[PDB]
């Protein structure tokens, strides 16, 4: 019941600013301090600070004290974090969360806000298809999201429906500058024909959201 | 701020095996430690707050000891989803502070790749470029090698390689070779061929095709 959504993948430019929230609900909003914590990709968890709802009261860590901005909406339970120019270092995952009172640890997390400072150019994705293939046994099938950026992308197969036995890579950086992963299943081969398979590759920053059709070659 | 070291920095261990990751304070922070978990692509979960105390909702094999500076995070019976890197949380003093976090990867049988290739697809050489990709499912442990020949002639560095985490229910890996080219020098050559040697194998084995054959 206890929920912290947060809003979505922001993708900007150094020198440019930025805000992220994060709403709560099933809960008594004003009861409980909220906070927030950057976590860099690749690297741990930074504690960036905590804030009272009801009132002015605020607590950064020393690194992020005058670096960004916490403040809260009570009228629609909603916090936020707040740069007034972002820089490239700032890339990196932003969760909030809430803090239990009477003690000082998180309870609940939000799902996070992934945030991509850079100067590069977004590039939206192209997708192939990669084939399968008296007859039965194991079949894998496929998608190919060429040279996007930046991250991430995302990839579901049947819309939701087909989900055990995917696998989407990480994604690998090329020379291009531009991202590239594979997303692939495995099925008995009894289905190639029968079964049909799709790929739904969602590329936010660009607005790509492509539906490819995987069926079986000549 | 109060430093926090976890250690080790990561750990393998079987599954039913107890594990055991420790956690020390700079300074004195009494019982006021926090257990984490944090899944691949997901956000951290709490486990355990003040020491000791079990988050209501998380199960029973979790427990944490210590007190005053050292204090130690464990798992009676380690289970395959519990693959994920762990952090504790200081929260005597502000700055609250947490450690690295140390990951926690599962230890299997061995288990032989599933190979698969697909062929640069019709639509993308329209596109001037041609990527033949290399399928290696399910597999135990991570150490696998994938060589690409094309007409037989072994290749050097013309190929960019991707590993999934450790699957949360099978312990298993599996990764993507990609071999990257032009349409235009894609044409010129005929077989194309990845060869995956890996320690379930009794010796590689080589998925090939050849190129416009339906």
């Amino acid at each position: 019941e206890v929920q912290l959504v947060q809003s979505g993948a922001e993708v900007k430019k150094p020198g440019e600013s930025l805000k992220i929230s994060c709403k709560g609900s099933g809960y008594s909003f004003t009861t409980y301090w909220l906070g927030w914590v950057r976590q860099m990709p690749g690297k741990g968890l930074d504690w960036i600070g905590i804030m009272s709802p009801v009132d002015s009261d605020i607590r950064y860590s020393p690194s992020f004290q005058g670096q960004v901005t916490m403040s809260v909406d009570k009228s629609i339970t909603t916090a936020y974090l707040q740069w007034n120019s972002l820089k490239a270092s700032d890339t990196a995952m932003y969760y909030c969360a809430r803090r239990r009172p009477g003690q000082g640890y998180f309870d609940f997390w939000g799902q996070g806000t992934l945030v991509t400072v850079s100067s590069s150019s977004t590039k939206g994705p192209s997708v192939f298809p990669l084939a399968p293939s008296t007859s039965g046994g194991t079949a894998a099938l496929g998608c190919l999201v060429k040279d996007y950026f930046p991250e991430p992308v995302t990839v579901s197969w049947n819309s939701g429906a087909l989900t055990s036995g995917v696998h989407t890579f990480p994604a690998v950086l090329q020379s291009s500058g531009l991202y590239s992963l594979s997303s692939v299943v495995t099925v008995p081969s009894s289905s190639l024909g029968t079964q049909t398979y799709i790929c739904n590759v969602n590329h936010k920053p660009s607005n790509t959201k492509v539906d490819k059709r995987v069926e079986p070659k000549s | 701020d109060i430093q926090m070291t976890q250690s080790p920095s990561s750990l393998s261990a079987s599954v039913g095996d107890r594990v055991t990751i420790t956690c020390r304070a700079s300074q004195g922070i009494s019982s006021w430690l926090a257990w984490y978990q944090q899944k691949p692509e997901k956000a951290p979960k709490s486990l355990i707050y003040a020491a000791s105390s079990l988050q209501s909702g998380v199960p029973s094999r979790f427990s944490g000891s210590g007190s005053g500076t050292d204090f130690t995070l464990t798992i009676s019976s380690l289970q395959p989803e519990d693959f994920a890197t762990y952090y504790c949380q200081q929260y005597n003093i502000y700055p609250y502070t947490f450690g690295q976090g140390t990951k926690l990867e599962i230890k299997r049988t061995v288990a032989a790749p599933s190979v698969f290739i697909f062929p640069p697809s019709d639509e993308q050489l329209k596109s001037g470029t041609a990527s033949v990709v290399c399928l290696l499912n399910n597999f135990y442990p991570r150490e696998a090698k994938v060589q690409w020949k094309v007409d037989n002639a072994l290749q050097s560095g013309n190929s960019q390689e991707s590993v999934t985490e450790q699957d949360s229910k099978d312990s298993t890996y599996s990764l993507s070779s990609t071999l990257t080219l032009s349409k235009a020098d894609y044409e010129k050559h005929k077989v194309y061929a990845c060869e995956v040697t890996h320690q379930g194998l009794s010796s590689p084995v080589t998925k090939s095709f050849n190129r416009g054959e339906c």
